[PDB]
This record gives C-alpha cells, structure tokens and sequence, in this order.
C-alpha cells in the first residue's frame, strides 16, 4: 500500500525543462558538413601504421561586438528605407531621445521628403519595440514615416578588414578603423564624407534615459540603407597562427598515390598530404604548435598506449588539404616490435624495409581502415538526409546545444536561440481559427513573456517546447480530433480543437518490449462520429 | 499536477440554503472533464454519489437529493458550484469535489456541512 | 548441370510470410518516446562508479475483458445517434436477436421518436457485419433508423475506478461495481437509474442463436451515446506494487548537483535521485521486491563479472523520477581492488577515500558515460525523425511484432493487426479507375477473407504485405509505368496499370558489392512512348 | 606571419572532384533490398554452435554486349511508329548513311505510307544526335517523318534464351541464334519470316563515314516496334554452376523447428536450411565449389581463429532458400575445448553429447544471436526508410560508386552515370524564368558538354554535382534570396536569384563542438526586405 | 510459381481437325505475356516453331502449317487455344505450350498428337 | 578561386588622360561584388582609397580625385574600368584594383602609373 503513496508523491517531480524560441536564422554564420565519398578497396595503399594525431586549423580569432543600426522607414502605398544622417544621431537621437518626423528619399531617381501625416517637422520619441528580446533591444517612433534604432551583434574575423551584422549584412571597413594615430591605416571602402568618429561621446539610453557616467569614442559609418554605429577600441594584441582543433585517440597512415592519407573511426573527414614533413620549427617561434603537440600525444600516449605499444621516434607535422596541419607520432604494438626485433637478429629506419612483415600489416591495418570507411559513408547518408527533414534537431544534436537552423541551400545557416521559463507561458483554450470557420491551427497557441514582468507576445507551440512568434500553421478542421503536445516536460491534451488538460510524463506508457504491450494493447475499433 | 480548491462550507438550521464552489488550477480544465462531481462521506458510509456531471452535457442526482441541489460549471472561471436548497439534518457531513479527465484523477480537500 | 535442377527445385520453397489488416488506433492505447537532452561535459560529474542495476516501476496491473455495446442510428437527412434502453437489450435483443423500429432522439431540445421508413413499431432481426473481424464481430439490423450491436475490447488498470473501450471512449464506473455486498463500494460517477444488474442471465449469440448453458451476473450501464454491458466478476486478489521492468547488465553510477545520475550504453533514459537509499524493508513485506533484486543482482554477476570483478556491499535501493525504483550494487574490478589494498596497508567505505585513486576513476569512467549519452542523442534523432515517415514500420520494429500505429501529436497512438493467410487474397486485374478515366489507383486493388469460407472484401495493397479496407490511394494515369509491388513472400507485376504475373523473391537480383553490379547495370536508355 | 601565406596557398587546393550525368533508370536492372523480421526469442533453438562459413549463388554468367535499334517515328497530329525492313538497313542505311522518307504504317486497320513533308520518296541522310554520350550513340534525319537509329547496351543471362535492351524491352530470341550449324538450335520465338543473317558484312560508321576493314556475320531481327541488330559471335563456353558470393569471417548456427538457422553481424540475411547436409561431390565433378570453399575456410582460420580456436572437423554443406549453398565448418574456442575434454576424462561426436555444457552454450550464444538481429532490424528500418527519400544517395552509397536509381514500386531500378570534367560546365548568371515572372527556378541553370570540343547541352544543377538534362525544377520567386550550392570542389553563391561567385570548400566554417560554435554565432536578426 | 495445364490431345485421321488449349494459374496472366506459343518434337528434331502470339498483338506462324492452324487466347478463362484444320500425318508429334514474362519462362507437359 | 587581371597603366604628361581596366574570372562576377575598387600607394604612405562602387548602386571617391576621375563597369565583359581626366603630377604611383564579395577578398597585381 504505501509505497504507491511515495510514487505518487515522485510523479509530482517535474524535469527541468524550459521553452526556446528559436528566431529564423539570416545567413550572418552558415557551417557545413561532410558529404560521402567513394571509398577505396583494401588492395590500395602501402606502408600502413597506426599512430597518435593532433590536428589543428587556422586560427581566425573572432572578435564579437555591439553594433546600432539607425534607418527611417516611408510609405508616402510607395515603400522606402533611408539611412540617418550623423547630426540627427548626435543632436536628436543621442542628446534627446527623438527623431524629426522629417525624412529624405528618392523617387523617379529625383531626391523628396516625406513627413508624418504630411504634417510639419516636428520631434518625435522612441519607444521600445514589443516583441524584442532582452537582448537585442530597439525602439521605434511609431506603434506615413517611421524611424527605427536597433542594437544588434556584430562579428569581425581575422584579418579585421571586415564586420558583419546579426541582419546578415556585410561592412566593408575595419571595426578599429579611426582618425587615432595607429587606426586611420586600417582598411575602409568608402569615402571620407561617409565616415564620423566621436571622441568623448556620451551614451544615453533610449529606456531608463540614462545619461553614461564615463566618455567613450563612437565610430559613425553611412551606409545607403542605414546608419551604423560602434564603440571604437584599440585592436587586440596577436596570438597563435593554429589552434587545436582534435586530439584523435589513434590514426591510420598509408601512402596512397604518391601522398599519404590519414584516417580513424572518430574523425569523419580524411587528410591528404604530402610524403614530405613541413618544416614548422622555423616559423613556430615560441613553439605555440609544438608545445601543445608534444603535450597532447604524451598525454594521450600516457593515457593509454603506455602499457601496450611503444612510439617509433619523435612527433612528424604535415600540412593537408583544407586549412588543417597534422601533428602525427607513429606507434608499434608490442607484439609487432618483436617481429622487428627477431628479423633484425640476422629502431624507426626498420619499420618499412622489412617486406615479408609489412606485407602481412598491409592487409592487417588495410581490412581496418576500409571497414571504418565504409561505416562512415553509411552514417553520413542518414545523417544528410535527416538534415533536411529537421534541421533545427539536427543541428542542435550535433552542437550539443539548442540552436536555429535553416537549411539554404547545401550550406546550413545557424543562430543562438533564447530560453523562457516554463511558468511564463500560457496555453490558449482553442485551436479554432475564428474568422475562418473551416480553419483551424496545426498545433496550439499560446501567450507567453520573457521576463517576468514583461508584455505578453502572441505565438504558436512549436515541436519540442519551441516557442514561434507566427500563428501560421494551419489545417482544415477535421471531425474526431485528439492531440498530445509536449509542453514544458509534460504534456497537453487537445480534443476536437479545445483544450482540456496537462499531463506529467509519468502519465503515458513507456514501451520496452512485446510484453509491456500484449497485456495492454487493444483491437482498436473505429466509432465514426457524425 | 491539477490543484482543485474548495470553499463554501459552513452550518445552517433546517430549511436554510448554501451554495459550495471548486475552482480548479490551468493545468484541468473543468468544462472539458469526462465526469464532474460532489461526494459526501457520513460517519458509518464510505463516498456516496451527491450531484455530478458525467459527460460535457449531462447531470446525475442521488434520489434523496434530486430536486433540491442543482450542479453548475463556469467556464471562464474555471470553477464549478453545488447550489443547496432547503437543506435537511440528514445532509450533514463531509462533501469532497471530484473532477476527472481521461484516466487522470482529482480530489479536493473535503468541506463540512452541518444542519 | 544437375545443381541447377535442384537450385530450381529449391526455389519453389517459399517463406512463411503473410498478409495483416492493420485498422487505424483510436487512441485507446497510446505510447512515449525518449527525447534527445542536454549531455553533460567530462569535467563534470563525482565519485564515478560501475555495478549491476534492476530497474523496477509501478504495476498497474491491467484487467482486459470483453464489453457489448447497443445503440441506435437515426436519419430521419438530419443525422443522430441514441441508446437502447435496458428492457429492448433484455427483453428483445437477448431474448429473441430483435430490436424495435422505433427510436427517441432529440432535435431542437424536444423528444421525437424515429421510425424505420416511417412505418409503425415492428421487431427488426440483427444480422451480423460483414466487414467485422473474428474477435471484434458485431450485427446490424439494415443492410430511417438501425440498430447496432457490437462486441469490443476493454481495459481497466489499478485502482480499477474506470475502463476505456476499444473505440478510445472512458467509461467512469469500476468493472467490479455492482449491487453484491462486497460491490456496492466500488467507483461510479453515474445515477442509480442509469445502471442496472442482472443475477442469473443467461446470454444468446446473436449468430448461433444458441442460449448459453450457465448462468451470469450481468452489468448494464447508459451513456447518452449508446448502453455498454460486461460479465460481472469479484475483483481480483492483490499482487506486488512493483514490476521488474528492467535488467541493467552495466550502470555508471555518478554525484552531480548533489544527486545520483545512473546511466548505460542500453538504457536510454538516464535516471536521476537522491542521494539517500530508501527504506525498502519497511513497506516490501514479504520480500516481493527484495526476493527479485537479489537474484537478478546475482545472476548477472555469476553471468559474467563472476571472475573479474568484487561486490563492495550488499544492495542498495533508489527512489527516482517517474515511476521507477532502482536497485544497486557497486562493483570494482580486481586491477582496481588492488590500487585500494596497495594504499590501506600504509572495506566498502574506502572507495571515495583515496582522492588520488578517485581522480584517475572519475575521468576514465566520465569518457566512458559521455561517449554513451553522445550516441545515444545520434540514435533517438534518427528513430524519432523516421518514426513521423513511418509509424507502422518503427511501432513494429521497437516492439518486435505486427502493430497499427498513429502519430497523433507528440505521442504514438497503437493497436494490433490481424492476421490473413496468403491463400485468402487475390489480386485484381486492374488498376485504372473505370469511373474518372485520368485516375488510376496507387497500389493493387484486392478482394480477401479472413476465414476459409468467409465472404470477399474489397480492399487495397498497402506497403509490406499490409491489406486496406479503403481502395483511396489515387494518381494521374502516366504513360510507361512498371511497378512490383511486395505480395506474399514474392512480387506481383504490374504493366501500364494492369496485372501481369507473380515474382519469386529469387528472380530478383539482390545487391551487395560493385562487382555483382558492374557485369549487370547497363547505360539505361529512356525510349519515350509515345 | 608566414605560416598563414602557406595556408592561404594550400587553401586554393581543391580536392578532384567531378560532375555526373544520371538519366533515368528504365528498369533494364532492377535490384531487392532486405525486410525486417520478427526473429526468434532467446529461449528459443538448440544445438547453437559457432564457426566459419562460404556462401555461394547461383552463377548466371551475365552476357553484356552492343545492339543497334532502327526505326520510324511518323506525325502525319496522328503519333506513330514503325520499324525500318531490312532491305533499307542493308541497301540504304549501311550502303550509304540515309533512308527513304516514305514510312509504312497502320490506321484503322489499313496500311497508309507517310511522306515527309508530303513530298516524293527520297534518299534523306543521317546527322548525330546533339545531346548523345559518347557511349551511347545515335543519329536521325530531321532537327512529318524521321528515321532513327541509335546504339544501346543488351544483356543476356543463363540460359541465353532471350536479352533485355537498355530501353527496358525483351526480346525472345537468343543472342547466339542464326543459320549456321550450331547455332539453328538456340531458342526463338518469332516466325523465320522475322529474322535474317548476313555473312561477310561490313559495317558503314554513321559519323566517320568509314568502312569496317574486316568481315562480320550481322544478325537481324524485325520486332512490331523497331528492328534490331547485333553482331552473331559463336557461344562462350561453359563455366562453373556456382559462384563465391560472401566469405563470412564468423557465423553461427542453430538447429530451430527442424531446419538449421545460420546467422552472422555482417550478413544481414538469416539462411535457412534443412538438417541433412547436400551431397555436392557428386555434382561439382572437378571441385568448382569444393577447392575454393576449402581454400577460403582456411584462409579465413588462418587470419584469425589459429590460435584461439579448433575445428571440429572437414567442411560441410547445405542448400538453403532462394540461389544458396552454404559451406560451413564449426568451430570450438580452446576455452571450450576444455569441458568436453574434462567431460571425457571420466573429437567430433561429444559436441551435442554433453547436456549440461550444452545449456550453457545454448543461452551463451543465443545472446548474441538475438542481439544481432534486433539491431540488423534497427538498421534495416532507418535504411529502407532513407531509401524512399533520396534513392540516387542509398544506392550508391550501398554500392560504393555513383549510380543512377529510381523506386519503381518496392523494388529499385538502377543505372550508370556518365563522368563530366569540372572544366566543361558553365553557370548560367540568372536562375529567374524570362517568361514567367512570378517564378524562378529551385537550383542553378548549367551548360556543358561531353567531351572538350562537343557541343553545349543546356541543363539543371542537381544534388552533389548531379546535371540534369531538364530545366523543371522551379519555385515562386521570393524575397531575400540567398544560396550556397555544392558545385566541383567548392561552392556557388547565388543572391536574389542572381549568380555572384564561387567559394573554396574551406571559406566555409566547419562545425565540431559548441565551444567552436559559441565563438562565431550571433542572435540572428531578420531586417524584412521592401 | 506458374503453372500450365495443357489439354486436348490425341489421335486423328488425315484430313481431320483438332484443338489444344493451355491454361495457366492465377500467378501468370496469359493475355500480358511476352511471347505464348506451342513447340512441336518429332523423333529426329528439337523443338520447332509452331505458332506464338510474340508481342500483345502478333501472331507468328510456321511456313508448313501458315493459313492453316490458329492461335488464340482468352483473359477471362487465362487460357489459351491451338485450332488446327486439314490434319497431316507430317504434323504427328509431341506438341508443347510455353509461356514467358519478361525473363520468367514456364514450359507445359506435353501433349501427343498423331494423325 | 578568382583571378584579377589588371591592365591601362603607362604615363603621360600634366594634362593627359588614362583608362585602367581589371577584368576577373568567371568565379568571381563584378557586378554583384560587395565592394569594389582601385587604392593608390606613393612612396610615403600605405593603400589610400582613389574610387569604389561600395553597394552595387553606390560610389565614392578620394577628395582630390572627385568630379576628375569616373569608375564603372560591364558585366557582359566582367570588367571594371577608371576612366582618369586631367592627370597631374600628384597622381604618380602603384594602382591596386580589389574586389570582395562578402568576406572573399581579392587583389590584384598593381600597375604603374607617372606624371
Ligand atoms: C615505404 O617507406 C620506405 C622508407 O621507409 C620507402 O623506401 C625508400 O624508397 C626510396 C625510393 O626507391 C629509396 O631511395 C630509399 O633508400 C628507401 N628507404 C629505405 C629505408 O628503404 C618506400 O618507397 C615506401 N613504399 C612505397 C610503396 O613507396
Ligand atoms: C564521495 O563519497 C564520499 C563518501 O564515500 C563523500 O565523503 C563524505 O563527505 C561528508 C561531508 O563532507 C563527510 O562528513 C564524511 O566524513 C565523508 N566520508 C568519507 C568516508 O570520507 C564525498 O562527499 C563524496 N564526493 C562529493 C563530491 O560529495
Ligand atoms: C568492371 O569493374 C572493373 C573494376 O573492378 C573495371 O576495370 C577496369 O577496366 C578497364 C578496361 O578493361 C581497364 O582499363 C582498367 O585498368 C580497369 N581497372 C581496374 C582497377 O582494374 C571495369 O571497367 C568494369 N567493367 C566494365 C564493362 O566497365
Ligand atoms: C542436438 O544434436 C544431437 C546430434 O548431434 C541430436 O541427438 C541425436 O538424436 C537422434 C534422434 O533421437 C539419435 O538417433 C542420435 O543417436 C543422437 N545423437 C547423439 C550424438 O546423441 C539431438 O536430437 C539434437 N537436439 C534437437 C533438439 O534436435
């Protein structure tokens, strides 16, 4: 008896579980991924071995930051986007949280200027936008003309000549650039008429209207579509030329072709290279690449190798296809030293002149090798075509994290998604379109904020606790409907497009085995309601 | 997990009326439950059936009862109320709100009357 | 020559396979599945530990039996749907296999009484369905108004308050209720007057017309859809509170967050508890538990750990979320038990002692349980990606058996199939759709019967020897199609829409490497009908 | 600094990748997959044993040689076709390169003779077609009436009693049919009036208007259609009945119902045989079956097994359903070895002797035995799924080289794909319809060509450098258009359906972990184009 | 598995006529066939041409037995008939049916005609 | 990969007149580059900026350069020219044409050009 008391008492436990929502990602970060390739034969290849790799890529050291973008929306009926121009920013926008109702645009290739209403200019103040996360926060004049300020991140890689915005949007100047002494040589695109830096700029926010308690220098740029703006700071001191991408736990070698080629289980992608060893001593000053190479094939060596095998000399580098450079310690089992040991009774200058020993490890370490090839060729074609079934799931499996992810083109383009507590969503109590009668929604609405005392955002229940701002999938209302959606850990039960109640996940069978199921299964018999 | 809070218990002389009410959390939604009810325990009997709503539209009295007592639901509210008249010595005791969807089960915390 | 007139001879000798009408779940039984999470980084996690797990959960113990439903369809034109009253199941339905012309319905809030073709009240016999399946076999008095019977599955699982019917509708009173001492007791929602009780009823088969030779207690209840009525039985004794669900043959037990974490490389779902043991002996009187977890415990270990590991204690015992208990027994291997006698010469509560012993265990053991939850992720984001593609096929092969299935939202909704022996089906010789001449049929048309001397029903070929009872699968007709569809442990041809012969499974070729191909494939070379 | 000038010019190191043209398979080859099944339970089998397995299959010794089709296309409007007679491909056709531009045909029952252009008979010549490979040749007189003649691949298999086209079309008439001696046996079905031999034929190549240097015997045959030829060579002579189809490197065996279940992780196929073994010596007179079964058991003991196990004694054999023989040789691990040796201190014979070591085996092995099938089942039901989705991808990725597929009902048709140069293909600068405004196409428009001086075929950028021949994939053109596809090595970036340049494979960043990830995304923000 | 039931044999004098019919289980309709015909052994031969239905719509004919038998099938009955007229000694012999799909090839037991 | 093959350097005397041209690869289309242009050195300073096309409708010019110097381009020819007017002798030195198409950048090798 009692212990059931206990169970029920558990069953009130709920997972940690929250809710994302998971904007449409612009094309500002896009990755790809590995395609199957056609697989060689274990005839192929000469002089295998087995070994421990470290592989690293160029490093392109990121440099993230916070970027304003200032822009006046017309309508006149004839749309149109204008950029702010610089004295507004400062003298309007900055000093006093206002815009003029006042704003320049082009017709007929001929210049005009549209008003509010066709009223007189007059000063407007911004207010912030609804639908904003906490985050990436804007204001606007509005909700004719409209004018729009928005902080959005921005992201610049090596070698800074470039930034692009969260929009998706390239700027083809440095995000150092400046009339300072070491900046006005970086590199920019436009002219100087297009191009302000402030010095001793004074932030005021467009919310608490808080002045800043200390000066900054504020880099303004025009751009036929907007105004951007930055906090200008001096370039950030170098680093290492590689980075250290993977640490493989053991690694094939075969020259193959005249070039060797590098594979293991883990890695998913091969490495072709040359047959001769790059000379990095002589460009690795200060041993950035050489330092973590010998620590990490000692560590993994250690780790596990130490006990079984025994390493044939000093760590190789070789350079591949791609922007990788290979670290690579060939290895001899213990057992295959011996071999060389006794046919030298008639050491790393022996491992490739015994023919009647390589012969045999040819075949041995080959039957390996092309095994592995083909297993990878077999994941990577599921793995491709789930992709384009469900790209936000499978992007958020491979990073181990949840991401958004769109799928354009043969490149997938991803960004970060926001989480939201599971007690500030709301679930509306029907699924019917209202203006509408044959319509109804796919799956359900809900009304949900992301901080706890902010305005409440209109959506749509997602898969998976996703949280979508576009009421828009739809379905004709079809009779003797009955839903479960998951909903934050539990579910949610719809019947005939209504609302009805919320489950924990205790409530619903777990399925195991046959037997599970054969003592609760059921002939099913169709009712046909009218 | 569904919360069902119930108020509207007291005591009353022979004749006299009340009026019980169970509102229920977001997480069950009264109008949409597969079988409604109040049951009222006594000293010497287990859980006898009182007044209940057995399907989105229908309703069962015990035969000592029908006539006198009336069951309600409001679905903006999310609540449902038991409207006593005339109330008799004999409906004294300890009356426990019921609401159940689909396999899931709830009960209130009982209320008393007395007459 | 000669094994050629064997190999011809074998080729005869066809598999065991056989057709299944699987008809759509109603939502009577339904199933979860695991969701990929969050995997834990190998810097986390504590006290690491391996052992043997048995896995128990709540046994609800399921009570399947057989229930009639009666009702009443009206027409009048204006569709409605009513019960049959008490006295016409007693006194016309059981009594003489008859119902009544007539029927009370209600329209505009009024009663009005129907009658069958306006005529005056009459007796109607029941003839039995055509359509309807051995196990599920229901009559009809029609082919106005009809009278309908039907004999359905139904469930009912502890506290055994309410019972679902095949047709996914609930049924808010006890099996077990009724008006006998031990009875009167049990759960109803429903009126006195809207159940009764029959001592001493002898039922009639409504297809025999033989009267049973034994006497019953029968239960009758009214719903306002249709009347239920079921054998009265006394309740079934008592049994354990927990079932063994699972046999863990390896555990990774973890402290995380001031919690255990157990998990496997099987077990897909990673169990969370405190980190105090419960109380077991108090409420597993009788040892219903103890008797179980212990002999489990002790098989698998003499299975297999017998000669390389040690036992650190006796059982252990962990509430965790969900309906689960585990039971627990940490092991150390003999190469590990050694490191601990080495250190004490300078037993259990030494395990998390020896903090340089620990920090070797907690990274070896933390690759091993990351390397298990990244798998695992991979594995469910393919199952669950496929299982929206394909129900039926990934319900049957998780389960290991023919099973019906439905996506219904975000859980799986299941029933079994009914078997049909490959001699009962013939496949018809067309198809073209006679009345809309630019349609044509997706699949075969085909007429079977599920008994020997049944009569033919018209159906469909689905995928995998599957047989529909709705010829709905449509298409254009197009100029040069070739199909081969799967029937019956071979193919069946189809030829510009019409039937052509029937295939072995060996006079087709079956693929396994690029060199069957290369003699075989040719440059195919489209002829372009005209 | 200058290690990055050495990635930077390794970065322009594109790997050797090509473009392939697939047409569409015409079901010439069509090729099965396997089902999964609902296999046995651990409990389940007696006698399991474990050993080294040959399997062998039917040989069918495929007959792949070259056929020309000659025929009439006439469009009076009216569509028809019609074969080219004899006369005209000997006197006309081979004697000069033209046909006569009369065509006999049949309307309403009636003869008629079509004209081209209703002008008098006369001699029209023969130019190449344009979009032909070189491989599959072909020529026609126009771009009404038009001659047509085309060179396509044939196949034959045992017996040689008919061969398939590439087109898809039979022909009942054995490749080694003719007048001569030895050959007026062979099989036909067609009247003598149908078919005729030419000794001493010399051949006209259609393009080089070359004369053949040596004699030929021409076979001629007139089907309803068109009229084919091919060159008689007298019959290969015979070969062995069986050929080597799998060397399973491990496979067990159990005796279940009566019959012999043999199973293995690799071979995704369960055999199934009787319990007598087949008496093949007395029909592989020579040891076609008996030397290479015997030298691959042994080669595969040797590799592995030598030291770790003992044969049970001399190979045995087995014919199972569908085309198998099976040539197996149990085997005992030395571990085992020992209880029958200790068992007898109280050799073939003991194996199923010994009961008690025998239940052990029986549920030792039976472990592993349902472990494989249950995960063969998993892989079988993603695979087969996956399948549906891409068939091009599965088949060659099942095959190992790029193949042409399509689904043909539930068995897969399949063909060769034609290699094109990376140098030879053009990208077209807009994917826009010039005539249809509202709509663009879905993937890039191309132009290349065969060979290095052939001319210019206009086709369709498919997936992973597939080029289609038909410009049919379109979209409703859209607003923000941005795309990346896969094309020689790299990339093609195309923006608001406008081409704007190629990228290497490594501008594009590669995904491993969060951390890389972490670094580089950004809250993407949409900016809703005008 | 197909199967080819033939029928309709045996012994008539010159001058005389006859008829063979072949018909085939529900595993191989004859009407979709690719080639349907009828072989004839004699004691010095192998088997000849007789007459076949080589395409849906072509019948095809021996020189010695042209305008003078006929071939014929019928989709109802999955049958098919040899009519033969104006019997010769010359045509004595053992007469078998064939039937193939497209690679798939069925062969009857024989059937004896003398005249 | 893209190739920019630069062309129309020289010199003349004060007063004169140059057409300088870079013409790419079909890998890289100028029209629909991001940011396009030619950057002057002297012996005294890096890269400055003399005229670009920074959006493709978009154009900008060096301050002693504006209303003297015009760049354009064909995207039949997938060239882009700088049509230079009224040299002076300031305007010695190595021009540099560049083009990028979002985040690829590209040079290429200067040509000279004295006054
Ligand atoms: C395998 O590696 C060995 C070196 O370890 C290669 O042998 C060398 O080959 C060159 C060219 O013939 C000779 O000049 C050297 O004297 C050889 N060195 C030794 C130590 O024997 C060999 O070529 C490699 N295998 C293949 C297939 O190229
Ligand atoms: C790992 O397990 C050990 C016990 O086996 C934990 O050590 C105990 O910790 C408490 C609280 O600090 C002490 O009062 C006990 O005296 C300790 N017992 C022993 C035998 O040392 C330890 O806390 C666990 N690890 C973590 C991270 O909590
Ligand atoms: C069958 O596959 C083989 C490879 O397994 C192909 O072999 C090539 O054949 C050509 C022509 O005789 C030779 O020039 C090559 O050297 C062969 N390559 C190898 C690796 O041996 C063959 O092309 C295929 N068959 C056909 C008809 O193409
Ligand atoms: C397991 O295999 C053994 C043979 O290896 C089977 O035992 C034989 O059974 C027949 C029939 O009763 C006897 O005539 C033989 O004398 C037995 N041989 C030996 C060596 O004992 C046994 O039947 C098999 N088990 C099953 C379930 O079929």
């Amino acid at each position: 008896a009692t212990l059931r008391a206990h169970l029920r008492e558990i069953k009130v436990e709920n997972a940690d579980a929250q809710f994302y929502v998971c904007p449409p990602p612009t094309g500002a970060t896009v990755v790809q991924f590995e395609q199957p390739r056609r697989c060689p034969t274990r005839p192929e290849g000469q002089n295998y071995t087995e070994g421990i790799a470290v592989v690293f890529k160029e490093n392109i050291a990121p440099y993230k930051f916070k970027a304003t973008m200032y822009y006046k929306d017309v309508t006149v009926i004839f749309e149109d986007r204008a950029p702010v121009p610089f004295e507004e920013v400062i003298d309007k926008i900055n000093a006093k949280g206002v815009c003029r109702s006042t704003a320049k645009y082009v017709r007929n290739n001929m210049e005009t200027t549209a008003f509010h209403r066709d009223d007189h200019e007059t000063d407007m103040e911004l207010k912030p936008a609804k639908v904003a996360t906490r985050t990436s926060r804007g204001w606007h004049t509005t909700d004719t003309v409209n004018c729009i300020v928005e902080e959005v991140d921005a992201r610049s890689v090596y070698p800074y000549d470039e930034f692009v915005l969260a929009t998706g949007d390239f700027v083809y100047m440095s995000p150092f650039y400046g009339y300072r002494e070491g900046s006005h040589t970086e590199h920019t695109s436009y002219a100087a008429d297009r191009f302000k830096q402030v010095d001793g700029f004074y932030a005021r926010d467009l919310t608490t209207k808080a002045r800043a308690t200390s000066p900054t220098t504020r880099n303004l740029l025009t751009t036929p579509k907007f105004t951007v703006a930055w906090d200008w700071v001096p370039k950030r001191p170098a680093v290492c030329t590689m980075t250290k991408w993977q640490e493989v736990d053991e690694m094939l070698r075969a020259e193959y072709g005249g070039s060797f080629r590098f594979s293991s289980d883990a890695i998913s992608t091969t490495f072709t290279t040359n047959l001769t060893q790059y000379s990095l001593s002589r460009v690795d000053l200060g041993d950035c690449i050489g330092r973590d190479a010998r620590e990490a094939i000692d560590r993994m060596f250690a780790r596990k190798y130490n006990a079984t095998h025994i390493k044939v000399g000093q760590p190789q580098y070789y350079l591949a296809t791609g922007g990788f450079l290979i670290a690579y310690q060939p290895l001899l089992s213990n057992t295959l030293a011996e071999l060389y040991v006794r046919e030298y009774m008639r050491f790393a200058r022996l491992q490739f002149t015994y023919n009647h020993i390589q012969r045999h490890v040819n075949d041995m370490l080959g039957r390996i090798a092309v095994a592995w090839c083909e297993l990878q060729n077999h994941e990577l074609t599921l793995w491709n075509e789930a992709r384009k079934l469900n790209p936000n799931a499978i992007a958020s499996a491979t990073v181990g994290r949840r991401v958004s992810a769109r799928m354009l083109g043969d490149v997938m383009a991803v960004s970060t998604c926001v989480p939201v507590a599971p007690d500030n969503v709301i679930v509306q109590n029907s699924m019917r379109v209202s203006s509408r009668p044959g319509t109804c929604y796919s799956r359900p609405l809900v009304s949900f904020r992301y901080e706890d005392q902010g305005p409440l955002i209109e959506g749509q229940l997602g898969e998976n606790n996703e949280l979508r701002l576009t009421r828009d999938a739809l379905e004709p209302c079809t009779v003797g409907h009955r839903r479960y959606f998951i909903f934050g850990g539990g579910y949610v039960y719809f019947e005939e497009y209504a609302y009805s109640h919320q489950l924990s996940r205790a409530d619903v069978t777990t399925v195991s085995t046959f037997i599970d199921l054969n003592i609760t299964m059921l002939e099913d018999h169709e009712f046909v309601p009218l | 997990q569904v919360q069902l809070v119930e108020s509207g218990g007291g005591s009353v002389q022979p004749g006299g009326s009340l009026r019980l009410s169970c509102a229920a959390s977001a997480s069950g939604r009264l109008s949409m439950s597969g079988a409604l009810g109040w049951y009222r325990q006594v000293q010497g009997k287990s859980r006898e059936l009182v007044a209940t709503i057995t399907d989105r539209s229908s309703t069962n009295y015990a035969d000592s009862v029908k006539g006198r007592f009336t069951i309600s639901i409001d679905d903006a509210e999310n609540t449902m109320y038991l409207q006593m008249n005339s109330l008799k010595p004999e409906d004294t005791g300890v009356y426990y709100c019921n609401a159940r969807w689909r396999g899931m089960n709830v009960w209130g915390k009982g209320t008393r009357v007395t007459v």
